[PDB]
């Protein structure tokens, strides 16, 4: 209802987890568990590539079509770039509906 | 056998080592001398030429303009200029619809 | 100057002329050339096509660029479409610079 692909598998999670590296243990053995543990954190790159198909327009339209566009008027930023202070924003939502076909 | 005076803008001018950032005197950059080139390129500080300005009569004297600028005739010799130490070794030709000459 | 791509033989003229039919000659011999013709005319159809080679974007460029679009707004008319006594209109040119490239 949000959007996008409803699969009955879809990919699977990824689940990632540093593991316990416990402090000095006491001499004397005890029942219980280890509470102390060493404060640690790790650090790495993830790649992500999907491989997409693609549906072609094949429109018999004569007129132009309505597309996406940056409107060209001078502003104090890129739109979909950096600000001053190295914050990356989005200007606004984009749809994926501008190509048109017949009912 | 003048080399008292340099171009203003024309000439490429180097720093000594150590040389300040803003407001150096003379003697601290090193000014480059172009003048092996004298035989196929004009002087940079003078015309080019002189062109007739109008048509003479038996009422009206020939009158004679200076060139100060002369884009290029059919039949120009010129050559680029030289090569330092200090200097770029090449460059990038701007991706165009046409150039002329793309030396740096 | 005006636009284009400059030839020093660019395709062919086509010249087409319909051949003269004379009206009835006299029956006796003239020297004088004929100037009575047929009112006459010729009709057809002309196929042009013409393969053209494209040269296609590889920007690595992160933000939208700039594309020709037809504006939504509601109007009594669409752009580049037919009237209603049925003439054909461009209403604007359109050049051909929109996709940008590095100096």
């Amino acid at each position: 209802l949000m959007g996008g692909f409803g699969m009955k598998h879809p990919p699977p999670q990824i689940l990632i987890k540093n593991t316990p590296v416990p402090a000095d243990p006491p001499t004397a053995f005890n029942k219980d568990k280890l509470n102390s543990f060493i404060t640690q954190y790790s650090t790495g790159q993830v790649s992500v590539e999907i491989e997409w198909e693609l549906q072609k327009e094949n429109s018999k339209r004569w007129n132009p079509e309505i597309q996406y566009t940056s409107n060209y008027y001078k502003s104090n930023n890129v739109e979909f770039a950096v600000n001053t202070e190295g914050v990356y924003s989005e200007p606004r939502p984009i749809g994926t509906r501008y190509l048109t076909r017949n009912l | 056998g003048e080399d008292r005076f340099f171009p203003l803008s024309g000439s490429l001018i180097f720093g000594k080592q150590g040389t300040g950032r803003d407001n150096v005197d003379a003697d601290k950059v090193m000014i480059t001398n172009e003048e092996e080139i004298k035989t196929t390129n004009p002087v940079a500080t003078e015309s080019y030429g002189q062109v007739a300005t109008n048509h003479q009569s038996a009422q009206a004297q020939a009158q004679t303009g200076w060139v100060q600028n002369q884009g290029i005739l059919p039949g120009m010799v010129w050559q680029d200029r030289d090569v330092y130490l200090q200097g770029p070794i090449w460059a990038k030709i701007p991706h165009t619809d046409g150039n002329f000459h793309p030396s740096p």
